[PDB]
């Protein structure tokens, strides 16, 4: 059934899992016609697969051509997703398919279900967590790759950097999913905390920055504060 | 006009025949039902005075042979039989009849409620259904769990219904997955109607069959094999405008019958507010929504 904070620590067993966020498949700007009615333009956008214990990330990017002429968009983003994540799944070999797929959206369980029925044995699960996977896109290397892509691509990511050489994926997961949170409540501050000190940069093959251990505890810090102060002025608390 | 005698009443019972019902008292002088109209399936059932759990009954056609109804003190239930002998059959009912020891199918004449619900019913499918092939009639009771109900656990008292599962690869083709899942009518017109049922009599046949199962013996899979066949039309942007007028008229004779205190467990709210209200057949069941708005209004 269901992943709650009660069977957490499933996430790090030895069970090849993947999230599947579609939040990022299907983005549009709304603007005014000339004859002032309003109509959407599709962006491009992205499925984000990530395997919580490696941190292998699948970016499936959604180019705006894939909703040529095509009806109900919302609808269709949600069937699109399971077709590609069906479609990775297929593309990899046996022992590397997961035994599990976490969908973030309860309107994903259908669509993968049914594009999954070749593959009983791959359980299909909804989770009651809050992911924040959402805020994928403020990751700039992320946003860069899908706005630049001119056609379907699929680009792989390890989104712990080389995290996994000096902390558990349980950690690992826990800073991910902390600084998300944090670019997901306040972009602006979250960048200029994590970009604020120049001598500390990311490494080419990188997406967050290069931080000793010491400055991950201070920045990890700033990230609390920040989702806290937001929090008390959203909620007058 | 035929009669199913009855041997004895040695325990205190409720005898349903069709949508009609009597009391009959332990050891009450009752020798059976006559006036049995030829030219439809008729059910025979019962429940026990003592032990309102298990109703139970059997599926019969009086054209196919002599059938009665006799009380086993072992097995405790009120069972049919075949009686291959003509005259000695004749002969036990006439006497029956000068004694006026029978009740009277208590049809009238205005009243084609009982056609309405059983017109794609026929005892041949009923015996595929309900395997038991050196019997002329079916034995159902409340407790017989479907072959779908089993696969998720004795066959030989089973329901085989046909399976219909809208995620099941037998739903949803390659490469249609989307279109498939959200437009049944390949799987309503392809797998079921041309490959599996032949015709949408047959299909209605299996569908009154399960309500009738459901309504008499309140056997749960056969509510949920009614519910199914009527969401998979419903289902369907494409459905031939024959079949769309007939589920409607059948609709309403079952939803017309259904006992008002029942309408809580027998009518599943998802798949009628979905049917009435949502779904691509939403306008083609003026009759049914009508009834439907206007006998049970709770329920949507």
């Amino acid at each position: 059934g269901a992943m709650n904070s009660s069977n957490y620590a499933e996430l790090f067993n030895n069970d090849i899992k993947l999230f599947v966020d579609d939040t990022n498949v299907y983005r549009v700007t709304v603007h005014k016609t000339f004859e002032g009615n309003v109509a959407t333009k599709a962006i491009n956008g992205c499925i984000f697969t990530l395997n919580p214990k490696t941190g292998h990330l699948f970016l499936k990017i959604i180019h705006t051509s894939v909703w040529a002429g095509q009806k109900r968009l919302s609808q269709l983003a949600k069937w699109k997703t399971a077709e590609e994540v069906s479609a990775l799944v297929r593309s990899l070999p046996k022992e590397e398919q997961p035994k599990q797929i976490i969908v973030t959206r309860k309107a994903m369980l259908d669509p993968l279900e049914v594009h999954m029925l070749d593959f009983p044995n791959i359980a299909i699960r909804p989770t009651e967590l809050r992911l924040p996977f959402s805020a994928a896109m403020s990751i700039d290397k992320l946003s860069d790759v899908v706005m630049k892509a001119t056609e379907p691509q699929m680009v792989l990511f390890n989104i712990y950097d080389d995290w996994l050489d000096r902390i558990s994926s349980y950690t690992a997961f826990s800073r991910l999913t902390l600084l998300l949170r944090a670019l997901k409540t306040n972009e602006e501050s979250a960048k200029m905390i994590l970009l604020s000190d120049p001598t500390i940069t990311i490494k080419s093959y990188h997406l967050w920055p290069s931080f000793t251990d010491e400055q991950w505890i201070t920045i990890e810090s700033q990230m609390r504060d920040l989702i806290l102060t937001e929090y008390g002025r959203k909620y007058n608390v | 006009m035929n009669t199913v005698p009855f041997t004895s009443a040695p325990i205190e019972v409720t005898i349903g025949i069709d949508q009609y019902s009597f009391n009959v008292k332990e050891n009450q002088p009752f020798h059976g039902i006559k006036d049995i109209p030829i030219g439809h399936v008729h059910v025979i059932h019962f429940q026990h005075a003592d032990n309102s759990s298990m109703r139970y009954g059997y599926w019969f056609d009086c054209r196919m042979g002599n059938f009665y109804i006799q009380y086993d003190p072992k097995d405790g239930l009120y069972k049919m039989m075949e009686e291959r002998d003509g005259a000695k059959f004749e002969n036990i009912v006439h006497n029956f009849k000068e004694r006026q020891m029978m009740v009277s199918y208590p049809k009238i004449d205005e009243d084609d409620t009982w056609y309405n619900l059983t017109e794609f019913v026929q005892m041949d499918k009923i015996r595929k259904i309900v395997r038991k092939d050196e019997n002329q009639f079916s034995y159902v009771d409340s407790s017989m769990t479907t072959v779908q109900e089993n696969e998720l656990s004795d066959p030989a008292h089973s329901l085989n219904y046909t399976v219909i599962n809208f995620k099941s690869r037998e739903a949803i083709r390659p490469g249609h997955e989307m279109e498939d899942f959200l437009d049944k009518s390949y799987y309503l017109n392809t797998v079921m109607l041309q490959g599996i049922f032949k015709n949408s009599s047959n299909y209605f046949g299996e569908l009154q069959f399960a309500f009738l199962n459901a309504m008499f013996f309140g056997n749960y899979g056969s509510s949920l094999q009614w519910h199914a066949m009527i969401e998979l039309i419903c289902s369907s942007a494409t459905v031939p405008k024959h079949m769309l007028d007939k589920l409607d008229e059948i609709l309403y004779y079952q939803i017309k019958t259904l006992p008002e205190q029942y309408s809580d467990i027998l009518l599943n709210e998802r798949v009628w507010n979905i049917c009435l209200y949502s779904s691509f057949q939403k306008n083609s069941l003026h009759n049914t929504e009508k009834i439907m708005e206007n006998k049970y209004p709770e329920l949507l």
